[PDB]
Formats: C-alpha cells, structure tokens, sequence
C-alpha cells in the first residue's frame, strides 16, 4: 500500500508501505525524501502520536490514511 | 480533623510564581471548561538540599473520580515523570498541589496516593476565592499521629518563604508594569497610585505596629526594650531625611526636565490635533 | 593508518565544534574565537580547521566566497 | 469580561483556519496579545539561558488580525543542540505533553516559536527569517517571537518582539516606522541584509486573573524597596534613540510632503502621510505619558520620605 505522509514539503508525500512493516521504518522513508533523521522525526497520525517499535498493521493505517508527522529542520 | 495541633514545621519550603501561575492557570481553564472552580490537582517539581526544599517548577496530574474517590494516574505521572527529565534533570519531585479551601475528606485521600510515590511529598492548597489582603497558598506537610489508638495522618502547616531570582523579579515586575499602563494607555496612574497607595499602607502598618509597641511599653511590657527603642528613635532622626542647596537644586532640575518633557508631549499631541483639524477644515468647505 | 585515523578523528572533532559558535567572520577574528571556546584547546590543529570551511566552500551555509572573505552565508 | 479571551472555541478555531484570511493579505496579523504566564515562562527561560540562545513553542490561538498566546515548552536540548537545530529529542516530549493537554484540558494548539537574543536586541536574523518563512508555508499562522534576557535588566522593562516574515520576492509598503535598536558589530551586517523581509506586530496584553494575583504578590513581595532610585529611564540610550528615531520619520514625511506638494491629485500620499505623522505623535505621548508617571512616582515618594515631620 501507498500511504500520504504529510511530510512538510507543502504536500503529502506518498511512499511504499507494507503492513507488516514497523513504523520505524516510515520515518527512514520520510527522511529519503526530506532529510530529518528518525530520533527528531515523531510520526504523528489520527491525533495520537504514533510508536517506534509497534507494527503498521496495529494501527490499522490503509492505502488511503494520511498522516501528519512533526519532523525537523537543519539548523546546525 | 485533619489539622495538627501543637506540630511545628520540620522542613523549609521555598515557592516560585511560577508554581503559583500554574495554578492559577489550571483553575482557570477547568472553571471555564465545566462552569463551577472545579477542582484542580498538580504535581510540585524542584530542588531539595537537606531539610531545605525549594518548589521552582509545578505541572498539572490526571485525576478519575471512581467511587466518590479521587484517583490520580500515576502512570501519566510517571509517563510525565520522564517527559519533565528529557528537559531538566536538576529538578526533583516535591510534591502536589491543589485548590480549594480548608482540607477536605477527599485531600487525606490524594496525599496518601503521593505518600507511596515519593519518601516525603508536600502538600499545597491554594484558594481562588479568597476575599482577605493574605496569600491564600500554605504548605502543609504529612505527619502521623496516634489518634483514638489509630495512626491517623494529618496536615501540619508549614511556614513556607517566596524564593525569586533576579530574573524573576525584573520579568514579573514588567508584568506589574504592563498592567500599571493599559495598551491604549487605558487606566494611566489608576494601578500607578495604587501601587504607591499599598507601598504607603505597608509603611503605614509599620509604623503602627511601632507606635502600638511603644504605647503598650508606656503602660506595661517591658519599661526599656534597648536595642529597639534606641533604634526606634535614631531612626525617626531620619524621617526628616533633611537636605542642603544641591540636593534641593538637583530635585528641581529633574522636575524641571520632566516637566519640559511633558511640555513638547502636550505640544506634539495639540500639534496632531491642530493638523486632524486642518485635515478636516480642507474638506468640508476648502478644494485643491 | 595511525595518523590517516588521527587526523580523521580531529578533523571530524573541528567541523562539529565550530558548526557550533557559527558566527561570520571577517578572514582571522572568529577562527581564534571558537578555539579559546573548546575544552581543551591544541586539539582544534588550525591547520584543519581552516582547509576544511575553505572545503565548505562548494555548498551554502558559510560558502566562503574564496578572495575577499567575507560573503559567509549567513542564513543557515 | 476580563476572563472572555481564556474560552476555548474548538469549531471557531476550524473555522478560521478552513477561512485562511491571512493568504488574502501578507499584513493580515497586525496584534499579538500574549496571557502573562506565557511572558512570565519565556523570559524565565531566556535568563536560565544566560548568554546563550534558547527557543521553545508557543501554544495560543487567532481572533481576527490578532495572534494570541497562552503557553510555552523547552524541548529536550542534549549537549547544547549537538545535532541540527534545537530540538533533538523535540516532538517526543512536544506531542506527548500534547496529548497530556488534551487529556488535562490545555486545547490552545502551535501558534508560533520564541528565540532568546541575549544582549543584542530584538529582531530577526537569517538563519530566523528562513525558519520563520518555513513555518509560514506549513504552519501558515504562525509568528516569530524574539526575547533578550540582558536588555531585560539592563532597560528595566523585557525587551520583547513579535515578527511575521513576508514570502519570497514580495515587497513591503512604503508605511514602516521601523523603530530603531542598538545592534552589535558583530550582528549589524546580517540585520541589515534581512530587516526589510519581515514586519513586527503590535504587541498587547489584557490584564486577567493570572495578571491580577502574579502582579499583587510578587510586586509588595520585592518592592519593600519601592525606591530603585525612581527613573531607570535616567539611561540616555533608550529615550535617545527612541527621540532620534522620531526625527528620522517626521523628517522623511516632511520630505515626502514637500515632493507631494507638486502633484496634484494623489490622495494615498495624503494617507499615509498623516498616518505616518499620527504614530508619530502617539508614540511621542507615550513616552511622555510614561515619564510624566515616573516624575509623579518620585516627587510622592520623595516628599513623602525628607520631610514628613
Ligand atoms: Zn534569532
């Protein structure tokens, strides 16, 4: 499945998702397509803040959920 | 009675505004959420040096009332315990605070969840509707007392001093400022006397109290307290402050420039009224 | 290998401390600066510190424009 | 009703931000009310900060062209933000104290960010302006506040700012007081590269009950000594620059009007130049409102204090 993370770039960017796979693994995606790295990125979705360890299938988060994350910037 | 008699306070408790803003924000925003001052429970953050403890910091507790008992998640505070470490680790728990008036049957109840937590947690009472000139906060502490042959817990006042930072002070007394002055210069010297009025009333109260003492030492009480009553009168030497030629030249120096200052004010504001008008007096009869 | 990984590891110890104080300066006054700013100075070897802001000068963020110094970026 | 502005109106703050008035007009927010615990907290920051920067977020809401802010919270800065920007560890404490508000109350969401310029002054650099820009292409209503904990001291009264940035390639109006500040060598090249790319908006507050009892209690508290001479004002700097910078804009109006006298039919030269001459004339009268307070604080005392009796 394709999911639209809002990542902040001014619109949400859809990348691959498996279900099985952790949702860790979505902010490495993110930050293939931005530049923030997983430890400042919090994944946000529904208005609960999503895990690190628990599974994309136990949020039940489809081909058509989007989400909102808080990332980063570069600063220094 | 919840109260202990006769207990003196074993401890020292120094209190930020900032632990008093937080209360009264919380009680605030629960009044406005659900109409009547319900009832508000935090926690008390800061450092503890021996029997020296001072509350810097105060964030607000879940609370669940199930079976007519107030239950705090101590799991969201311990959940918070950590949040508040990521950012600050020199501060420690101290313990919980909460609004209302005189302890109720419901406070014993909360205190003995925070007793568990922690060695030694302090409780804090603050009252929004209060009506005398006092600070509605007081400290009290945990103490056991054998009661009917029960060991009871009861609540021992302490008494508790403000501690404040440099920074604190200049940062809250521009808050005086801004309410001193409106934003549309809105109640100019309204709070301005009034906070004049309130310094000469703390003086005023003073010096009562000094002529009470001496007027009660007129009649009994000791007949010559030394120290005081010497002191007591070098220093009313110093009511007339008195002063010389420069002293008086340089006060009317400075009146004098602020008065010249308030002259080019008044002559700017007349000048903007004066060119309003003329803006005006070129439309209603006057073309080009 | 001994002196190829200790110059590697006081290089990488020179950029991360100055991206710290980051502060513009004209060719001579802030290189000194951020030296007297460290733990314990002599580890900085200003040999490096100033052939790797002169190898900042490919990207933006202090570019370090290569005569005149004096256009350092300073916007991130 | 003192206590109105603290009423939280969920499906008003949708409203507003499903209307988006701001993307109509790049001045749209003119006003920034702040509650006085989020000016207590921020300055305290500031000065815990010492000599160093320190930021944190607002929490607040928006009510026509005003800004409004209520809280603020230090996010987790390991080694002194040794990775990019302040915030390591930031969303996790941010988003969980978040949802710790939704659960004790607290429903005031992100309305912008504070920085801390410790003796330098307030305004905004580079590196802010593009922080700033940022957070005006994802977090459109949100507004950039500067603090300085040492001019705190050194002026008497908190030097504070509040700033929105305008977008990339657009050109502000000729309307600008643009009041004038001592900024150090080392900081005036890159003020003056950045200055025109923002504006600052009128700061204002609204007593309240927080105001109310903090104010009474800290004030007899310290003030036993009501003294402090009287005139913390009696340092040229402030004053001086403040009068010059009132110089420099009733001169340039002058200026202007006297190249409009020659063209017959501009009216919006008329406006601004009026409205130019009256911010003028009220930020002269509050200056002197404001020394004419102090004048009155010290002769009471004073008399009050020599000679009595
Ligand atoms: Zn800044």
């Amino acid at each position: 499945m394709l999911i639209k993370v809002k990542t902040l770039t001014g619109k949400e960017i859809e990348i691959d998702i498996e279900p099985t796979d952790k949702v860790e693994r979505i902010k490495e995606r993110v930050e293939e397509k931005e530049g923030i790295p997983p430890q400042q990125q919090r994944l946000i979705y529904s208005g609960k803040q999503m895990n690190d360890e628990k599974t994309a299938a136990d949020y039940k988060i489809l081909g058509g959920s989007v989400l909102h994350l808080v990332l980063a910037l570069r600063g220094g | 009675s919840v109260m202990a008699c006769g207990v003196t306070g074993s401890v020292s408790v120094a209190l930020h505004p900032l632990v008093i803003l937080n209360i009264s924000d919380h009680w605030i925003r629960m009044r406005s959420q659900e109409g009547r001052p319900v009832q508000v429970i935090g926690a008390l953050i800061g450092k503890q040096e021996g029997r020296n403890i001072e509350v810097m910091n105060s964030f607000e507790l879940l609370s669940h009332t199930v079976e007519e008992k107030i239950i705090i998640d101590k799991e969201y505070y311990y959940t918070k315990e950590e949040q508040f470490k990521q950012v600050f680790k020199e501060l420690e728990f101290l313990g919980w605070y909460t609004t209302g008036g005189p302890p109720d049957p419901s406070d014993i109840h909360v205190h003995k969840q925070v007793c568990e937590i922690i060695e030694s947690p302090l409780f804090l009472k603050l009252n929004p509707m209060t009506k005398h000139t006092d600070l509605p906060v007081s400290v009290f502490e945990s103490v056991i007392d054998i009661i009917n042959g029960e060991a009871t817990m009861l609540f021992a006042e302490l008494t508790y001093t403000l501690a404040t930072e440099e920074a604190e002070r200049i940062g809250v007394d521009h808050v005086a400022r801004m309410t001193a002055t409106g934003s549309g210069e809105n109640s100019t010297v309204a709070e301005h006397l009034i906070a004049q009025h309130s310094a000469i009333k703390m003086l005023h109260s003073r010096v009562k109290l000094i002529l009470e003492y001496v007027k009660a030492s007129e009649a009994g009480e000791v007949p010559f307290n030394h120290e005081i009553l010497r002191e007591a009168y070098a220093l009313c030497h110093c009511l007339p402050v008195l002063s010389t030629d420069k002293f008086k030249t340089d006060f009317y120096d400075q009146c004098n420039d602020v008065g010249l200052m308030a002259y080019l004010g008044t002559i700017t504001k007349t000048c903007n009224t004066m060119n309003q008008f003329v803006n005006k007096f070129n439309v209603l009869y006057d073309r080009q | 290998q001994k002196v190829d990984d200790d110059r590697k590891h006081e290089i990488e110890a020179a950029i991360v401390r100055i991206m710290k104080s980051r502060k513009k300066m004209q060719h001579n006054v802030l290189v000194a600066e951020v030296t007297q700013q460290l733990k314990a100075r002599f580890l900085p070897s200003p040999v490096v510190i100033k052939k790797r802001i002169e190898g900042l000068i490919e990207r933006e963020y202090l570019a370090r424009t290569p005569e005149d110094r004096k256009v350092y970026t300073y916007v991130a | 009703s003192i206590d109105e502005i603290y009423k939280y109106d969920k499906k008003q703050q949708q409203e507003i931000l499903a209307a988006k008035p701001w993307t109509k007009d790049h001045h749209y927010f003119k006003y920034c009310k702040i509650s006085a615990l989020a000016l207590l907290k921020m300055v305290m920051h500031a000065r815990s900060g010492g000599n160093l920067e320190v930021m944190g977020l607002m929490l607040g809401k928006v009510d026509g062209e005003t800004m409004i802010i209520m809280d603020s919270f230090a996010l987790p800065v390991e080694g002194t933000e040794t990775r990019v920007n302040a915030q390591a560890a930031a969303y996790e404490y941010m988003a969980a104290y978040i949802e710790n508000a939704k659960q004790v109350g607290r429903l005031e969401n992100a309305i912008g960010w504070y920085a801390s310029h410790p003796g330098y002054g307030c305004w905004l650099s580079g590196i802010d302006v593009s922080t700033q820009m940022l957070n005006q292409q994802f977090q459109e209503p949100f507004v950039a506040v500067v603090i300085d904990p040492t001019r705190t001291i050194s002026a008497g009264k908190v030097n504070l700012g509040a700033f929105r940035t305008y977008p990339k390639g657009y050109k502000p109006p000729d309307e600008g007081p643009s009041e004038y500040q001592t900024i150090p060598l080392n900081k005036i090249e890159d003020f003056g590269v950045h200055c025109k790319q923002y504006y600052a908006l009128e700061v204002s507050y609204f007593k309240s009950s927080l105001d109310r009892k903090l104010l009474e209690l800290l004030w007899n508290k310290y003030w036993v000594n009501t003294l402090s001479s009287s005139s913390l004002l009696t340092n040229a700097d402030y004053t001086t620059g403040q009068v010059f910078d009132l110089s420099e804009k009733l001169e340039q109006s002058e200026a202007q009007l006297g190249r409009g006298s020659f063209m017959l039919g501009l009216e919006t030269h008329d406006r601004k130049s009026e409205d130019k001459l009256a911010k003028a004339t009220r930020d002269s009268c509050k200056t002197t409102i404001e020394a004419i307070h102090g004048l009155m604080s010290q002769v009471i005392k004073d008399k009050l204090f020599n000679q009595i009796n």
